[PDB]
């Protein structure tokens, strides 16, 4: 039983430019859990990088929040860079402050 | 306070 | 309000070398409570929040014996589980377990639970009377037989009855200022033009606890499911949630439509329009 991982990517509060704020990853949905989740800065892995406990659904499929301390702008570009048995190559998923 | 899980399947 | 105590525990094995990864949670309703990895340093069950610091050495002595136990089964467990399937000693597989209680208004004991998975399907789960077991195949028909020979559903019903509902009532009362506390959601509503024609409408509630939470849109006062998109419910990372519910719309016809939003927080639900 193999399942892919939901990914989204969001801010923990309001996102205003040249404010600091936290940067989230959240993914579940996914079976086996053994994952690879990195956060990005302008293409860029993000080193100082944390994430939740391990737990799971109903269903089984489990859950996992990465995230970091960032500061939005009108120059940078973030997102959340994620590898799985299910996926053939990493998914981007960009982030946007209106989601 | 957990249970206690000693019988394996 | 209305309450559950629930424990999760996940091991993978490690073909390669050494032992499995084993990780285990408590929550006491939607916060997290207690941890164990056994990738960490401590090798102990660790507290996750300040009212259960409270406890003294021969609590967090209990319960890192429990749950160094328990990852010692499902060792075990894993070993059996490839014996009984055929399978080759070079995969990695899985086992999970949750079990826990829930409590109603009156903190009076409402139901237990307790349900095992092999590689994330069903195998072995105690039904609702808390004295039958539901077996999803032949290899969990075997565990069953063990299971009633070896008194595993009484002493699970005793506890789920007993001790279960015993010490939730009790980390209620200890963590009262935060366990016993809901969090309306802050809610707002965002317009997003996508041409001459239409636009999105973005429902907001942020900042919420517990999670349980309904977001509905409505069009002149009647549900609307057409053109609407949900996401899952998320995690802020500060102990608190957040959702949004999102409908496209014909430009300037946006006064029609409503947001509708439900939570244990609010004593009647909330209409947002633009």
């Amino acid at each position: 039983i193999q399942r892919t991982p939901k990914i989204q990517v969001y801010s923990r509060h309001p996102a205003e430019n040249g404010k600091s704020n936290f940067l989230n990853c959240y993914v579940s949905g996914f079976h086996p859990s053994d994952i690879e989740v990195d956060l990005l800065k302008n293409g860029e892995r993000i080193e100082k990088v944390e994430h939740s406990d391990l737990s799971f659904s109903k269903d089984w499929s489990f859950y996992l929040l990465y995230y970091t301390e960032f500061t939005p702008t009108e120059k940078d570009e973030y997102a959340c860079r994620v590898n799985h048995v299910t996926l053939s190559q990493p998914k981007i998923v960009k982030w946007d402050r209106d989601m | 306070r957990q249970a206690s899980l000693s019988i394996s399947v | 309000g209305s309450h559950s105590m629930r424990y999760f525990f996940t091991s993978v094995s490690r073909p390669g070398r050494g032992e499995p990864r084993f990780i285990a949670v408590g929550y006491v309703d939607d916060t997290q409570f207690v941890r164990f990895d056994s990738d960490a340093a401590s090798q102990r069950m660790e507290p996750r929040a300040p009212w259960i610091e409270q406890e003294g050495p021969e609590y967090w002595d209990g319960e890192t014996r429990k749950v160094k136990a328990h990852s010692q089964t499902h060792r075990v467990d894993l070993g059996t589980l490839r014996g009984y399937y055929n399978q080759s000693e070079a995969g990695s597989h899985t086992v999970q377990r949750m079990y826990g209680c829930d409590v109603g208004s009156d903190w009076r004991f409402l139901r237990g639970y307790h349900q095992y998975a092999y590689d994330g399907k069903d195998y072995i789960a105690l039904k609702e009377d808390l004295r039958s077991w539901t077996a999803a195949d032949m290899a969990a028909q075997t565990t069953k037989h063990k299971w009633e020979a070896a008194h595993v559903a009484e002493q699970l019903r005793a506890y789920l009855e007993g001790t279960c509902v015993e010490w939730l009532r009790r980390y209620l009362e200890n963590g009262k200022e935060t366990l016993q506390r809901t969090d309306a959601p802050k809610t707002h509503m965002t317009h997003h033009a996508v041409s001459d024609h239409e636009a999105t409408l973005r429902c907001w509630a942020l900042s919420f606890y517990p999670a349980e939470i309904t977001l509905t849109w409505q069009r002149d006062g009647e549900d609307q499911t057409q053109d609407t998109e949900l996401v899952e419910t998320r995690p802020a990372g500060d102990g608190t949630f957040q959702k949004w519910a999102a409908v496209v719309v014909p430009s300037g016809q946006e006064q029609r439509y409503t947001c509708h939003v439900q939570h244990e927080g609010l004593p009647k639900p909330l209409t947002l329009r633009w």
